[PDB]
């Protein structure tokens, strides 16, 4: 009559907040680039011929980019695919014998490198083997008669040549999820992360993304939604790192004139070591061709988004980066298996007033890294046969701002920061992990029997 | 400079002290993060108070602080010559606040 | 228990700079911000920048940034710094000092030092 | 007007349980770079077998709707009828049961099929 | 004296560089190491 009972219903729309686990896809399609698993595409699972987004209307889940669990569960792939194309291949701690390098065979009009040579061992036991390398500066270091030269690592890191076969071009991957767990995404356009959102979409695979090797800015990535994305856990903390997400890309021709010779050393049996063949005639600097009428073009649009950050009337300042490694202090990027960095002190300088060329970058190479500082684990990065020319879309930014100082009258910014879970988090800002409770109960006037 | 320290401060052997850190709500109202310190002049120093009113295992009991607003403060009761130091303060501040020395003298004159 | 230790005493002329250090040990070197301030004696302390481990980022005042250039060694395990360009107005005890809250992700703050080194003295006349 | 999966999100309550088999259809659905989908899966069938665990032990078993023979402790936060039902939504009602959902569930399986179905045993025999 | 049990035993290593080789010393207990078959090595 009036005395309440309880309900069960199965399948009601309920979610909470909790952190799991996803799995790759990166369709039926990706695995025909090949180059023996380029990157991760190799075991993983093709994806399903349709992610279904579904907008939700009237939904204000508070959602979160920073403590978002799944921004460092990105970090930790890149490894494993090295660990696991790192492990089976050529380790290379015979390559810590001493070196005697030289200034090499020019006109002078010093040179960078090095026309080195050094000892080794061959197929045989007994017999052994020199042979001769061409070193950047960089990669080795002076001991103590001419100035005799070893590794950079050996004072810190044994070393295990990778694969040429397996390539470390950046691969696509989308992150999917099962039963009882799901994707948010935050479609919205002026959206300013800390919080509800008021038109959230769900999904099964998130829009697939590239794990681009790039501090400071971010290549071959996501571009923003109407305006431009400007984010920071805290903007009043110089310690915190502040990034940048374009909805617009920048033209960048990055390349590397120099035709490789691949010098096949064996000093195992098997273990095939790679020597810098005699780089070819004309010596010439690896680069990048920057637009800079693409390069100017999103600098006004952004900069402008920020005078409404101070005051009214103000004076703003930009200057490189105030100090770092090669990874923070220059912009850092793999370019067909090798590794560039592109002195940014001549993309950030400038001032302008009230009322065809192109710029271009000058770029380091650099092959031993010890990378993920896996101290007992670092590597050496084959080289590559053919010249490199890259286009990218310029995407992202990594920056910071100096300190106190003369107040009002003026205060700077410079890049730096460097860390990448910003780079990575630049592709998942969007996006929240839940849990569904798919029961759900309430008191109708309904009996069953006793 | 970057913070407000007082010019000179004051106490006896055998009585009691404490010391005012005041500022805006942008900087201690809204930030949980002020933490305290004593030198002996010129000696190696150590966390008295971190977190608004927390000391390192170490420290001693006689030590806490506060947080009133925009008014912060540190307390000690029944100086010893433990005490016979020069004193600082820290607060929250984009970059970072840093005091311009308060100098322990004698009150009288 | 973990240390930070600097060098010992250096005197110096005008128009010079000094190598001042302070390594550490105990823990794990990657994730210890650390700043370099120096004291005038009985006085206060004053900040000249800090330092991120994890691949160098370094920061200054606007009095400094040229001068002061700033590094550290990450299986050398040590930190470095170097102010350029000294006066007779530049003698100081400086200081390394470690955060109280650092990690390898996410960061915050400014405070709490705990650990001091001895201090290293620059005198410039 | 077909809405999507869980498009019913900020609907009332009676237009929220309609699409009972939409939210409860595709919760089963029918070397390393591979651990990853051996690990997830692992977790698709707890957080679905525990729903085929607790209707079998509730009045419930046939799958969707099922109702119950327990009271309705007025202890919690009782309603209005058309407080309830004729505007409120699945989103708003499962954040009120928060605060005692875990002494409120301790009775529908403690309660009515340990009675319930024990007045069946003090049924069929003699 | 005042006793040994153990030894001053110094002996050379290869290092971080592959050609260089270390003089070092160390202490063992008797039961870390075995004279095989003067002073004793």
């Amino acid at each position: 009559a009036e005395n309440l009972w309880v309900t069960v219903y199965y399948g009601v729309p309920v979610w909470k907040d909790a952190e799991t686990t996803l799995f790759c896809a990166s369709d039926a399609k990706a695995y025909e680039t090949e180059k023996h698993n380029v990157w991760a595409t190799h075991a993983c699972v093709p994806t399903d011929p349709n992610p279904q987004e579904i907008h939700l209307e009237n939904v204000t889940e508070e959602f979160n980019m920073w403590k978002n669990n799944m921004v460092e569960q990105m970090h930790t792939d890149i490894i494993s695919l090295w660990d696991q194309s790192l492990k089976p291949c050529v380790k290379l701690t015979p390559l810590c014998v001493t070196l005697q390098c030289t200034n090499v065979t020019n006109n002078i009009t010093d040179g960078e490198l090095k026309n080195c040579s050094f000892n080794m061992t061959t197929e045989l036991r007994d017999k052994k083997q020199k042979v001769y390398s061409l070193f950047y500066r960089l990669d080795v270091v002076q001991i103590n008669s001419n100035k005799e030269y070893r590794l950079i690592n050996c004072n810190t890191s044994a070393i295990t040549q990778a694969c040429p076969k397996v390539s470390f071009e950046p691969i696509p991957i989308h992150y999917c999820a099962p039963a009882g767990f799901a994707i948010l995404k935050c479609k919205d356009k002026k959206f300013n992360g800390t919080g509800p959102c008021p038109s959230v979409s769900t999904v099964q695979c998130t829009h697939g993304i590239k794990p681009v090797v790039s501090t400071q800015l971010l290549l071959n990535g996501s571009l923003a939604e109407e305006e431009v994305m400007i984010r920071s856990e805290n903007i009043t903390n110089n310690a915190k790192n502040i990034l940048v997400q374009f909805n617009t890309p920048v033209q960048i021709n990055c390349t590397r004139p120099n035709n490789n010779t691949r010098k096949s050393i064996r000093i195992g049996p098997g273990q095939a070591f790679y020597a810098t063949g005699d780089i070819i005639g004309d010596i010439r600097q690896a680069h990048c061709n920057v637009s800079k009428a693409t390069w100017n073009e999103t600098l006004g649009k952004v900069v402008k988004q920020l005078r409404k950050h101070f005051g009214n009337n103000t004076i703003i300042r930009f200057a490189n980066s105030s100090g770092g490694d090669l990874e923070v202090t220059t912009h850092s990027f793999n370019c067909g298996g090798e590794f560039f960095y592109c002195n940014t002190s001549g993309l950030f300088n400038s001032t302008w007033i009230s009322n065809n060329d192109s710029i271009t970058l000058p770029c380091r190479i650099k092959q031993i890294i010890n990378m993920w500082q896996r101290i007992g684990q670092a590597m050496y990065a084959p080289p590559i046969q053919g010249v490199i020319r890259c286009v990218s879309n310029i995407t992202g930014l990594i920056l910071t701002r100096d300190g106190g100082s003369t107040n009002s009258t003026t205060e700077t910014f410079r890049p730096g920061g460097g860390d990448m879970r910003d780079n990575w988090r630049s592709e998942l800002y969007k996006y929240k992990v839940v849990k569904i409770e798919p029961l759900g109960v309430a008191p109708t006037r309904c009996k069953r029997r006793v | 400079s970057a913070l407000t320290q007082p010019a000179s401060v004051s106490g006896s052997p055998g009585q009691s002290i404490t010391i005012s850190c005041a500022g805006s709500s942008r900087d201690v109202g809204g930030f949980d993060l002020v933490s305290w310190y004593q030198q002996h002049p010129g000696k190696a120093p150590k966390l008295i108070i971190y977190e608004v009113n927390k000391r390192p295992s170490g420290i001693s009991s006689r030590f806490s602080a506060s947080k009133s607003g925009n008014t912060a403060s540190l307390t000690i009761s029944g100086l010893q010559e433990e005490d016979e130091a020069h004193y600082y303060c820290y607060s929250y501040a984009d970059g970072v606040a840093f005091g311009g020395g308060t100098k322990l003298t004698v009150l009288g004159q | 228990e973990v240390q930070l230790v600097e060098s010992g005493a250096q005197v110096k002329k005008p128009g010079a700079s000094v190598t001042v250090s302070c390594t550490a040990s105990g823990y794990k070197f990657t994730g210890y911000h650390m700043h370099w301030v120096r004291q005038a004696p009985g006085r206060g302390l004053e900040w000249m920048g800090w330092i991120n481990p994890f691949r160098g980022a370094v920061k200054y005042p606007q009095n400094f940034r040229g001068r002061v250039s700033m590094t550290r060694d990450t299986s050398m395990e040590i930190f470095y710094m170097e102010l350029s360009r000294l006066t007779s107005d530049d003698t100081a005890v400086y200081y390394c000092a470690r955060e109280m809250f650092d990690s390898s992700a996410d960061w915050s703050p400014w405070r709490g030092m705990v650990a001091w080194g001895q201090g290293t003295l620059v005198t410039v006349s | 007007v077909f809405l999507g999966f869980l498009g019913a999100a900020g609907s009332t309550m009676g237009a929220a349980s309609m699409t009972l088999t939409v939210q409860a259809r595709n919760l089963l659905s029918g070397t390393v770079w591979g651990i990853k989908q051996l690990q997830a899966r692992v977790l698709a069938v707890e957080r679905y077998l525990r729903d085929q665990q607790l209707l079998g032990i509730w009045g419930c078993s046939g799958k969707l709707i099922c109702c119950t023979n327990v009271p309705w402790n007025s202890s919690w936060s009782n309603r209005n009828l058309s407080e309830i039902w004729d505007n409120m939504t699945w989103l708003q009602w499962d954040k009120e049961i928060s605060n005692y959902t875990q002494i409120i569930y301790g009775l529908l399986e403690e309660s009515q099929n340990q009675q319930e179905k024990n007045e069946q045993d003090l049924l069929a025999l003699d």
